[PDB]
Order: C-alpha cells, then structure tokens, then sequence
C-alpha cells in the first residue's frame, strides 16, 4: 504492498 | 545523491513503533472489532490500509478516537493484520487464511489479499 | 514462526508516514529551529532520537505541541536528520557533516554519530 | 515480495 | 541505530 | 550498516 497518494 | 543509508533504519522505526503499541505510548485510536479493543496509533494504520486512510483523511472521522468495525470482522483475522501492520511479518496459517483473506479484502491491503489467493491455489 | 514477511513492507510504512508529514496529515508537534518551524509526527521522533523519546514519555511535555530546541542546533543539520528518520538516508557531505554530527550528538542518534566519526577519521 | 523471515 | 526500551 | 542506496 500500500502506497499513499 | 550523495546519500548513505542505514539499513536497519525503516525496520527499527517499525520495531519502536510496536514497543510504542506493546507500552500504550502516544497511541490514539481504540478500533473495535466485534467487542474486542485493540488500541494503535492512526499513522501505521494509515500508513498500512487503504481503508485506514480514507477513515482518518476524512475531516469528520480524524477526530474519532473509537473506531468500530463491521460486527463480521473477525477479531484474530484483524490481530494478525495490526501485528503484520506493526512487524511485517503475517502469521498465516491453514487455519486462518479463510478469514486473514476477508480481513485484509475489507482493510483494503491488496499485497496480503495475493499472498492468500497464491496459498490457497497452491493449495487447489 | 509459521510467519511469512512482506520485503517492501516496513520501508513502505516510512515512505507512507513521510507522504502523511508532506501533505501535513496528523502531525501533532511543532520542531522550533532557530526560528524555522518543523511539522512532525510524535511517535515517527520517538521512534529515532533517545532525546525525542525522553521528551515524549515525560508525563508533561508529552501534551505540547510545540517543542523548541537549543538556538544554537544548526536548522539544516536537524532537517538532514529529520528526512533521515523519513526516508532512511542521510544526505551527509564535506559541507554539512560538523553540523550533521553536532546535531545528532543532540538528538542521541548514536548510528549517525558512529557514521560521521568514522568519515571524518577516514578524511583525516 | 513476500519471503521467509 | 535506536531501539526503543 | 550503512551503505550506497
């Protein structure tokens, strides 16, 4: 896997 | 550039932010999962679910310091999603996939979601 | 035990808390620098700096939200070390490395400390 | 990704 | 590196 | 540890 925006 | 990197750094900050955790500091969410309360900072939350990080940028939600999920959640399937969140270790087992796959779908961790669809075709 | 581990995962957390303190998503201190203001997040400090953590486990100045440091902490040096706790890299050079290590000597960053000496015994 | 710790 | 106690 | 990223 999760990659913030 | 002309960086230099430590690295032990990112899995040391992670191993202080579950002592952190183990030790009640800072921490400002209680997430409440089927009558259970399990207590943990909104960054890693944010930092590790999709679904934590729509809740606590949401301008009304940021401000909650209880959090409760669907009643159906499974409190260990979510146990062991903080515990991966806080280590990065997932302690899946033939036991619980069923349930860390239905936890992880609705925290919205896509990575843990593949894990267990190659385990269980693996399986098939 | 049965755990299986997720490579990416704990630098994907940093990366994740570094685009939170970027867009100013739940900081909750402010870092006095000479007059230069640094927004941060309380548990990602604690979690690097023995002077941090000190700070943030005393049972009052854990309630502030402004913390200023000794006027004399060189601002770059504590910004170079502020994006080290971020990102894991330490953009040491010829130019900055005095201050660099001054400042984590400050911060009790002993890794960093260790890593300037040893630059600087290898330049002299 | 994912490996054996 | 710090390890938190 | 330190090393080249």
């Amino acid at each position: 896997a999760w990659v913030i925006p | 550039d002309s960086c230099i990197q430590f690295t032990r750094h990112a899995s040391d900050v992670l191993l202080n932010l579950n002592r952190l955790r183990s030790r009640d500091i800072l921490t400002d969410v209680v997430i409440v999962v089927s009558r259970e309360q399990f207590r943990a900072h909104k960054t890693v939350l944010m930092a590790c679910s999709g679904l934590f990080y729509s809740i606590f940028t949401d301008q009304l939600k940021c401000n909650l310091s209880v959090i409760n999920l669907d009643p159906e959640i499974n409190p260990e399937g979510f146990c062991i999603l903080l515990d991966f969140m806080y280590t990065s270790r997932l302690n899946l087992r033939e036991g619980n996939i069923m349930a860390v796959m239905a936890t992880a779908m609705y925290l919205q961790m896509e990575h843990v979601v593949d894990t267990c669809r190659k385990f269980i075709k693996a399986s098939e």
